[PDB]
C-alpha cells in the first residue's frame, strides 16, 4: 500500500466490464477453432459429449474448487494469507488470457504460489514445493521441477511483468484505524473483525478484484459485517451501525461500486449451494487422465 | 528548486473524514513513507532478534461459508434497506445544494453591479469602452456608475452604436437597479402599494 | 431548458469547433447584422471557437453576398474556398470543419430541396478538386432573419442546433444523468421461473410509410446516447426493402456490441400496423444474438379518454381564477422546485389488453399509454401516448411494460435538450418523435433514379 | 497411479505461443558488448529500422555462465521493481523479453556514469571537480533516492558503476539490483538477505551486523558517494575480509573507526543491543580527522562540513533522511544556480563508453 | 413569474477562486437569476478509479 | 392473443357490417358505409365516424367511437369541370377505392 492511484494496477490492468467481456469473448473466439469435438466423458459404453459451452469454462464452477485447491496447497505448506492472494491474483490473470482445457490445473496452481511467494518475500524451494505438491497429489505433478519452473518461466511470459498487487487487507487495517476518532469512536469485537477478514480473504472468488480499486472491496465486506452484526422499537438502532452509515456516507467512497461488490458477494454464496467435488474432479480426471 | 519534488501527493482524492484538521486526514488507499517515532522505537527494541509483524486476527486462511452461512433468505433485505438509507442520507445532504437565503427566489450571492460615483470623464470613458467588439466582460461588469437618465442610456446607445446584447444588459440593469431603488424607498406597505 | 443562458450552462462533453460562411443572395444588409451576433453567442458560450470565415476581398467576414445561384458562380465559390483550403495547409484536424448556413426565402419544402441541391453541387464540385474537407449544410429561415422581434434570447437554441451537426455526431448536448437507483433490492434466489433481470435496453424505431417506399429509423441508447437517425428511399421494389431491414439490425448489434449483456432491444413500429412481410424479415433476422421485444405505438387519439373532474391535478385550481391556491411561498420553508407543465407525464396500465388502431389482425397484450395533461381547467380531452406490447421474451411481462414506459419517460424527457422540438410534447419519446417528423416531411418529395 | 515427466503438461500452450513472438533480433539489433555485469552481460541495442543513432541497453540474464534454471531472487525483485516505478531519475525499463533460456531487459543507454568521471580526474593533472556540478548532481540524486525511498522500497545497491548521467545532464540512478518493498515484511531482512550493499559503500549497521537494517543505510551510501565526489578516492577504501556466517569486515570497521572516531553510549543509545557490540572493543580509540580530512581538499568549506557531519553519523535514530537533506544550506544558499542540467558552463564531454566491439 | 427586468445575465461574481475552499461554499456559488434548489441541482463528486 | 385466429377476425367484421347496415337503414338513406367509416351524402357532419368493435378478455363486447376530420365533401353534376377535377383525388364510396 505505498500508492494505489498511479501505480501500474490502476493502469495496465483493472480494465473495466465491457473490455473484461470484450477479452472473454476474444478468448472464446480462440478457443473455439482449438477443439469443436468437446470431450469424452465416460462412467457407467457412457460417451456423450457436451456443448462448448454446457460448462468446464470460466464462468462459475471451478471457481471455488480452484480457490480450495489453492489454500489447501497454502495451509498444507503453511505460509502466510497474502502470498495466496496474490496467487489467486496471478491465477485469475492467467485464466483470463489462456484457456483451462489445455493447461495442467495443478501444475498452474502450484507455480502461482511458487511465484507469489518468491514475489512477495517469503521464498520456498523448489524441493519442498514440488514435495508438498506430490503428496498431497500424488497425481497431475511430474518430479521433474523443470517442468514447473518451465510453467514458470511462462506464466512470467503472460502476465508481462506486472507482479506486485496492492490488497484490501491494508486498507482495511488504514479503515480500522480512521475509525478510532473523535467523529465515530467506535471498534469492533474481534469476532466481527475476523469475519471481515474472511469475507476480504472469500472474495478473491468471483472476478471482482479485476475492476475495482480494493478499498471499495473492504468497505463492502466491512459493511457486510457491521450489518450483519447490528441486527442480531427503531429500525437503525445500535448506534455502531449509525455511525457507519454516516462514515460511508460523510466520505465520498462512492456508490454503485459497493452494490455491484456486494450483489457479487450474494451471487457467490448463492452459486456455493449447487456446487459438488464429484463432477469437476471426474471432469479434471477424465480431460487429463483419460 | 529546479524540478517540483516528489511529495507523492493525491490527484484529486476526498479524504476518508473531511471535518478532521486539514493536515491529519488519511487519504484512502494512500500512504506514503514517513519518519516517526514508533519506528525507531522499533529499530531501537528489535535489533539482533528481527522484526516481523504476525497479523492481528487469528484465523485467517479461511472461507466464511460455515461462518456467515444464511447471507442470502433471511438476510438480505436489511441489508437493501440499509444501503437504501446509506444512498438517501447520501443524495439528500452530500450533494444537494443547499438554499441559504431567505428574502427572494434568487440564489445567494448575485448582487447587482455596484454603483460608484463616476464624474462625466471617466463615465465617457466607459461608455466607448462599452462601443467595441473586442473588450471583455467581467471587468465590465464589475461596476457601473448611477445617476444615467432613461434619455441619456437610449441617446448614447443608438449613437455610439453599443451591440444589441450588451444594450439589452445595460437597459435591463438600469430597470433593476431603479426598480430595487424604489422598492428600497418606501414608507407605506399597503396592499396595492407594493 | 430556456434558462439555459442565465445560469450560463456549458456542454459536460467537451467543445466542438467550425469556420462559418453564411450565404445569402436576399438582402445583404441584415444578413450583415445576424451573422457576427450568432458567431459571438456561440463563442459567448463556452462551446468552442466559430473563427467566421475571412476572404482577401472587401466581403465582411462569414458571407457572400452572390446573386442568381447557379452553376458557374457556385463554380467559382468552390475554386475560391479551395484556394483558402490550399492556402491554410499546415494545421490541425479539428479546427477546419466548415459549414453553409442557407436561408430559406419560402419555409417549405419546395425550396428547401433546392438549397439542398446547391449545396450538394457545392460539395460536388469541392470534393473532386480537394478530398478529405468536410463541410456541412444548415439551413435557417429569411423570416428569422429578418423578422425585428426576434430576441437574442432564442438564437441560443439555434446555436444549440449547429452543435448537435458538428462531425462528433453522436455526443450532443447533454444525456441522462444515471443516478443511484430508489429500492436496491439484492437479487437473490428468485421465488426460480424463466426471469432475466436485463441490464441495459437499447431502444430503436422504424416506420415505414402508407405507400409502400419510404423507410425511416432511429436509435438510441437506455439514456439517449448512441444516437443514429437515417432514411431509405426503397422505392418500388423488395429487394432494398430487405437490405434496409438488415441494416437496421446491422446497426443495431453495431451499438450492442459495446455494452454489458444480458440484453434486450426493443423495436417500436409507428402508427399501429406491423404487417406480415416486415414481421417475417424480423423474424428470419433475430435469434440468440438478442432477444427481441416487439412493440406497437399509437400517437393520435384514436382511443380519446376525456377526464371529467375539478379536483385531483393542482394546476387546475391555480387556473381556474388564479386566485384559489395562490398563496405565498412561506420563505422559511423554502425547499421547492419549479416545475413545469406540458412535461409532467402521467403513466397508465391498463387492465386488459387493446386493439390496435388499424390492422385487424393482430390485438395485443398489456397495453399501456403515457398521459399528458393540458394545462387549462376544466373538462377536456387529455393528450396520451399508446404503448402495446406483443411479443415478450420472458415472463411477466407487465413488469416489462412498466420498465418500457419508465424507460420511455426519460427518452420523451430528453427530446427539449436535443433540437427536435420546442416544448410542445413532453410524452412522445424522443426517436419517436424523430420518426415521426421525418415520415411528416418527407414523404412528400418524389425521386427519380438517375 | 503415480506420475512420470511424461504426463499432460503446459505443452499445447507453447505451441500457440511460439508462432507468433517477437526476438531480439527483429525489434533491436546488437553493437557491441560493454563489459559491465559479470553475473549478466550488458550489451548495446541499435534501433532496428538528426541521426538519432544507438541510445539503447540490453541486460541479458544468462545465469549459467543448459535446462531452464529458474528466475533468480535478484531478477524477479528487479523485474517486479522496475517495471512499475518510474521517475525523471530512474532508467525507464523499455520492454522485457524473454528468450529460448533466459531474460533481456531493455533500457535506455546512458552516456556515462560517475566512476568515469572519476577516472577522467585520475589523470595527474587533477580537476577537481566545481562545487556547483557536485552539488547540483548531489541534489538530483538526493531526489532520486527521495523518490525511491517514499514509496516503501529500500536500495541495497549504492555504488558510482551503476549510477548514471547523460546528455542534457540528467541523474538516473539505474540499478534496482537488490531493491525490496518493506510494507509488510513477511519474514524479517536478516533471514531473507544475510548480506547487504558492496563491502566500499556499507553501513555501521550493517558492518555491526544489524539485523533490522532501517531504510537509512542509503544515506550512509549516498554520504559515502559525496565523500568519494570530494576527494577523488573511496572515503572507506576497505579491505576486504576472509562456523560465524559473517567475515565481520574487521579491517573496515578499523578504516571507518579511525577515519571518523569512536561511538559510546552517548552517540549511540542502543549499541549494547547488538549481537557482537563486543568485537568492535578491540580496536584503539580514536578521536576524529573528519574536519582535517575535508580540509585536505577543494576549498568550498562551512556547508559541505555539516552535510557530510549529518550524513555520516553512525546514530541510525538521528540520520537525516532525504525531504529533510534538500534543504541543508546548500541549495537554498547559493552563487550559481541548481539546476536539472549538470553540464552547464563546463564544456568538455567526458569521453563516451568504451565499448568491446 | 417574475418580471423580465429580473433575467440579468450575471457577471459580478467573486467565484474566481477554487473549488473544496474550507467546506460548504456553496453561498458563493449559487449565484445567477434563480436560487439553484429550484430545480434540486445536485453535486457530483465520486473518488474516481 | 398475440396473432389472432382467423374466426375473431372474421366476427369483429361481421359485427362491424352488420352495425354499418342497420345504421344506414335506420337512418333516412343518408349515410353509406365508406370502409370503417360511416360519411353522410349530404354535407352535415363533414367528417368520417368510425365503429370500431372489439371483445375484451373478460367477455365485455364494447364498440369505440372515432371522428376523423378528413376532408371528404360529395360531389355533384355541377363539378365535373377543370377547376374541381384538376385538384381532388375521387372515392368510390361503398367500396373506398380510389
Amino acid at each position: 500500500s505505498g500508492s494505489f492511484w498511479t501505480s501500474t494496477q490502476r493502469h495496465h490492468w483493472q480494465y473495466t466490464k465491457a473490455s473484461l467481456a470484450k477479452e472473454r469473448q476474444k478468448l472464446w473466439l480462440l478457443e473455439c477453432q482449438l477443439f469443436p469435438q468437446g470431450l469424452n466423458i465416460v462412467m457407467d459404453k457412457n460417451i456423450p459429449i457436451t456443448h462448448r459451452d454446457l460448462h468446464y469454462d470460466k464462468d462459475y464452477n471451478l471457481r471455488i474448487y480452484c480457490y480450495f485447491l489453492i489454500m489447501k496447497l497454502g495451509r498444507r505448506l503453511n505460509i502466510r494469507q497474502y502470498a495466496l492472494a496474490t496467487a489467486h491474483i496471478y491465477l485469475s490473470r492467467f485464466l483470463i488470457k489462456a484457456s483451462v482445457r489445455e493447461i495442467n490445473l495443478y501444475m498452474l496452481v502450484t507455480t502461482c504460489v511458487y511465484l507469489a511467494c518468491k514475489v512477495e518475500e517469503c521464498p520456498q524451494y523448489i524441493r519442498t514445493l514440488v514435495s508438498e505438491a506430490r503428496t498431497l497429489w500424488p497425481e497431475f505433478i511430474p518430479p521433474d521441477p523443470t517442468k514447473v519452473t518451465e510453467f514458470e518461466f511462462y506464466l512470467l511470459e503472460e502476465l508481462e511483468s506486472y507482479l506486485i498487487v496492492h490488497h484490501p487487507y491494508q486498507s482495511l487495517k488504514q479503515i480500522v484505524q480512521v475509525l478510532k476518532q473523535p467523529p465515530f469512536q467506535i471498534t469492533l469485537s474481534s469476532d466481527d473483525l475476523q469475519n471481515c477478514w474472511s469475507l476480504i480473504n472469500d472474495s478473491y472468488i468471483n472476478d471482482v478484484h479485476l475492476l475495482y480499486p480494493p478499498h471499495i472491496i473492504a468497505v463492502a465486506c466491512l459493511f457486510i459485517t457491521i450489518s450483519i452484526h447490528g441486527k442480531p422499537p427503531k429500525n437503525s438502532s445500535s448506534p455502531v451501525q449509525i455511525a457507519f452509515n454516516r462514515f460511508m456516507a460523510e466520505s465520498l467512497v462512492d456508490l454503485e461500486e459497493v452494490m455491484d461488490t456486494i450483489q457479487e458477494q450474494i451471487t457467490l454464496y448463492d452459486h456455493w449451494d449447487k456446487y459438488h467435488e464429484q463432477w469437476i474432479k471426474f471432469l479434471l480426471h477424465t480431460l487429463y487422465l483419460r | 528548486g529546479s524540478g517540483r519534488y516528489l511529495l507523492t501527493p493525491p490527484d484529486d482524492l476526498h479524504p476518508y473524514v473531511p471535518s478532521s484538521k486539514p493536515q491529519e486526514q488519511v487519504y484512502p488507499d494512500f500512504k506514503p513513507w514517513e519518519h516517526t517515532a514508533a519506528e525507531d522505537q522499533i529499530l531501537a527494541n528489535f535489533v539482533a532478534k528481527g522484526f516481523y509483524h504476525t497479523p492481528m486476527v487469528n484465523f485467517e486462511s479461511i472461507s466464511a461459508r460455515s461462518s456467515v452461512h444464511e447471507s442470502l433468505v433471511t438476510q438480505s433485505n436489511i441489508l437493501s434497506q440499509q444501503f437504501d438509507k446509506i444512498i438517501k442520507i447520501r443524495e439528500d445532504h452530500i450533494n444537494k445544494i443547499p438554499s441559504n437565503s431567505t428574502t427572494t427566489l434568487h440564489g445567494p450571492g448575485f448582487q447587482l453591479p455596484n454603483r460608484i460615483t463616476l464624474t462625466d470623464h471617466r463615465k465617457e470613458t466607459w461608455l466607448h469602452e462599452l462601443s467595441s467588439s473586442h473588450t471583455s466582460l467581467v471587468k465590465i461588469g464589475k461596476f457601473i456608475p448611477h445617476g444615467l437618465k432613461r434619455r441619456q442610456v437610449i441617446e448614447q446607445c443608438y449613437l455610439k452604436f453599443i451591440p444589441l446584447k450588451r444594450a439589452i444588459w445595460l437597459i435591463k440593469c438600469c430597470y433593476f437597479i431603479e426598480w430595487k431603488s424604489n422598492h428600497k424607498k418606501k414608507r407605506s406597505n399597503a396592499a396595492g402599494a407594493d | 431548458q430556456p434558462f439555459i443562458k442565465f445560469l450560463n450552462f456549458r456542454p459536460p462533453n467537451g467543445i466542438k469547433n467550425f469556420k462559418s460562411l453564411l450565404l445569402s443572395s436576399s438582402f445583404k444588409e441584415d444578413c450583415l447584422s445576424f451573422a457576427p451576433t450568432l458567431s459571438q453567442t456561440y463563442i459567448n458560450q463556452e462551446l468552442g471557437f466559430c473563427e467566421l470565415l475571412k476572404l482577401t476581398n472587401e466581403d465582411p467576414p462569414g458571407l457572400m453576398y452572390l446573386k442568381a445561384f447557379d452553376k458557374n458562380k457556385l463554380l467559382l465559390l468552390a475554386a475560391q474556398i479551395v484556394s483558402y483550403c490550399s492556402n491554410n495547409k499546415n494545421s490541425i484536424k479539428n479546427v477546419p470543419p466548415i459549414l453553409i448556413i442557407l436561408p430559406l426565402d419560402n419555409a417549405t419544402l419546395t425550396e428547401l430541396v433546392d438549397k439542398a441541391n446547391i449545396f450538394q453541387v457545392i460539395k460536388n464540385e469541392v470534393c473532386a478538386k480537394m478530398p478529405n474537407i468536410e463541410l456541412y449544410l444548415k439551413v435557417i429561415p429569411m423570416d428569422f432573419i429578418r423578422n425585428v422581434l426576434v430576441t437574442v434570447d432564442q438564437y441560443v437554441n439555434v446555436a444549440i442546433s449547429i452543435y448537435n451537426m458538428l462531425p462528433p455526431k453522436s455526443v450532443k448536448f447533454t444525456h441522462i444523468a444515471h443516478t443511484l437507483p430508489e429500492k436496491v433490492n439484492f437479487r437473490t434466489m428468485q421465488q426460480s421461473s424463466s426471469i432475466i433481470y436485463y441490464d441495459s435496453y437499447i431502444h430503436l424505431a422504424y416506420s415505414r410509410s402508407v405507400d409502400k417506399e419510404w423507410v425511416f429509423a432511429a436509435l438510441s441508447d437506455s439514456y439517449g446516447q448512441g444516437s443514429m437517425t437515417k432514411t431509405w428511399y426503397v422505392g418500388n421494389s423488395r429487394g432494398k426493402f430487405d437490405d434496409a431491414c438488415n441494416q437496421i439490425w446491422n446497426i443495431a448489434l453495431n451499438l450492442a456490441s459495446k455494452k454489458f449483456g444480458k440484453i434486450c432491444l426493443i423495436l417500436t413500429r409507428l402508427n399501429g400496423i406491423l404487417p406480415d412481410d416486415e414481421l417475417m424479415n424480423w423474424r428470419r433476422l433475430s435469434g440468440r444474438n438478442i432477444h427481441l421485444a416487439v412493440v406497437c405505438v399509437d400517437d393520435n387519439s384514436k382511443i380519446s379518454f376525456i377526464d371529467e373532474d375539478k379536483l385531483y391535478p393542482s394546476f387546475k385550481p391555480i387556473y381556474k381564477d388564479t386566485r384559489f391556491g395562490g398563496r405565498m411561498d412561506m420563505t422559511r420553508l423554502y425547499d421547492y422546485e419549479i416545475r413545469d407543465i406540458d412535461q409532467d407525464i402521467h403513466g397508465i396500465v391498463f387492465q386488459h389488453p387493446f386493439p390496435l388502431a388499424h390492422s385487424q389482425h393482430r390485438c395485443a397484450i398489456r397495453s399501456g399509454a403515457l398521459i399528458k395533461f393540458k394545462k387549462c381547467d376544466g373538462d377536456t380531452v387529455w393528450d396520451k401516448f399508446a404503448v402495446n406490447l406483443l411479443n415478450c421474451p420472458h415472463s411477466d411481462s407487465t413488469q416489462l411494460l412498466e420498465t418500457i414506459l419508465e424507460e420511455f419517460r426519460n427518452l420523451a424527457a430528453l427530446n427539449v435538450w436535443y433540437g427536435l422540438s420546442d416544448g410542445e410534447d413532453g410524452h412522445i419519446p424522443w426517436h419517436i418523435l424523430a420518426v415521426k417528423k421525418m415520415m411528416n416531411t418527407l414523404v412528400h418529395t418524389r425521386v427519380k433514379i438517375a | 497411479l503415480m506420475a512420470n515427466n511424461d504426463v499432460f503438461t503446459i505443452g499445447p500452450y507453447r505451441a500457440r505461443k511460439d508462432r507468433m513472438r517477437v526476438s531480439v533480433l527483429e525489434k533491436y539489433e546488437v553493437i557491441g558488448y560493454i563489459a559491465a555485469g559479470t553475473y549478466g552481460k550488458v550489451y548495446k541495442a541499435k534501433r532496428q529500422i538528426k541521426p538519432l543513432t544507438v541510445f539503447y541497453a540490453i541486460k541479458k540474464f544468462k545465469t549459467e555462465k543448459l535446462h531452464y534454471t529458474g528466475i533468480s531472487q535478484s531478477a524477479c525483485r528487479e523485474m517486479a521493481l522496475c517495471r512499475e516505478l518510474h521517475n525523471k531519475h530512474l532508467t525507464t525499463l523499455v520492454e522485457i523479453f524473454l528468450e529460448r533460456k533466459c531474460v533481456h531487459m531493455v533500457y535506455e543507454y546512458a552516456e556515462h556514469d560517475l566512476l568515469q568521471i572519476i577516472h577522467f580526474h585520475s589523470h595527474p593533472e587533477k580537476r577537481m571537480i566545481p562545487p556547483r556540478m557536485v552539488r547540483s548532481i548531489m541534489w538530483q540524486l538526493l531526489d532520486g533516492v527521495s523518490y525511491l525511498h517514499q514509496n516503501w522500497v529500500l536500495h541495497r545497491d549504492l555504488k558510482p558503476a551503476n549510477i548514471m548521467v547523460t546528455i542534457d545532464g540528467c541523474v538516473k540512478i539505474g540499478d534496482l539490483g537488490l531493491a525490496r518493498k518493506f510494507h509488510n515484511m513477511l519474514q524479517t531482512l536478516y533471514t531473507g538477505d544475510k548480506v547487504v550493499v558492496t563491502i566500499w559503500y556499507r553501513a555501521p549497521e550493517l558492518l555491526l551486523g544489524a539485523r533490522h537494517y532501517t531504510p537509512a543505510v542509503d544515506l550512509w551510501s549516498v554520504g559515502c558517494i559525496f565523500a568519494e565526489l570530494i576527494g577523488l578516492q573511496p572515503i572507506f577504501k576497505g579491505e576486504e575480509a576472509k562456523k560465524k556466517t559473517v567475515p565481520f569486515q574487521v579491517n573496515q570497521l578499523q578504516r571507518i573507526l579511525e577515519v571518523l572516531g569512536t561511538p559510546d553510549q552517548k552517540i549511540w543509545p542502543y549499541l549494547e543491543k547488538y549481537p557482537e557490540y563486543d568485537q568492535i572493543t578491540k580496536f584503539p580509540k580514536y578521536r576524529d580527522n573528519l574536519a582535517t580530512w575535508y580540509h585536505s581538499a577543494g576549498g568550498r568549506d562551512k556547508h559541505a562540513l555539516s552535510l557530510l557531519y549529518h550524513l555520516l553519523n553512525y546514530d541510525p535514530i538521528k540520520r537525516i533522511d532525504a525531504f529533510n537533506a534538500l534543504e541543508h544550506k546548500y541549495f537554498t544558499e547559493s552563487d550559481i544556480p541548481v539546476s536539472e542540467n549538470v553540464f552547464e558552463g563546463l564544456t568538455y564531454k567526458y569521453p563516451a563508453r568504451r565499448i568491446h566491439t | 413569474s417574475m418580471e423580465p427586468y429580473h433575467f440579468i445575465s450575471n457577471y459580478n461574481t467573486k467565484y474566481t477562486d477554487d473549488m473544496a475552499t474550507g467546506s460548504n461554499d456553496t453561498t458563493a456559488f449559487n449565484d445567477s437569476c434563480v436560487n439553484l434548489s429550484l430545480f434540486d441541482a445536485r453535486f457530483e463528486r465520486k473518488n474516481p478509479h | 392473443k398475440p396473432n389472432l385466429p382467423p374466426h375473431y377476425a372474421l366476427f369483429l367484421k361481421a359485427l362491424r357490417r352488420k352495425i354499418y347496415i342497420n345504421l344506414a337503414l335506420g337512418s333516412h338513406n343518408k349515410l353509406i358505409q365508406f370502409g370503417n367509416a360511416c360519411i353522410s351524402l349530404s354535407g352535415v357532419p363533414n367528417y368520417l365516424v368510425q365503429l370500431e368493435p372489439h371483445l375484451f378478455v373478460n367477455g365485455d363486447l364494447t364498440v369505440s367511437l372515432c371522428a376523423k376530420n378528413m376532408g371528404l365533401v360529395p360531389m355533384k353534376e355541377e363539378n365535373l369541370e377543370e377547376s374541381f377535377l384538376s385538384k381532388h383525388a375521387l372515392y368510390l364510396a361503398p367500396s373506398g377505392i380510389r
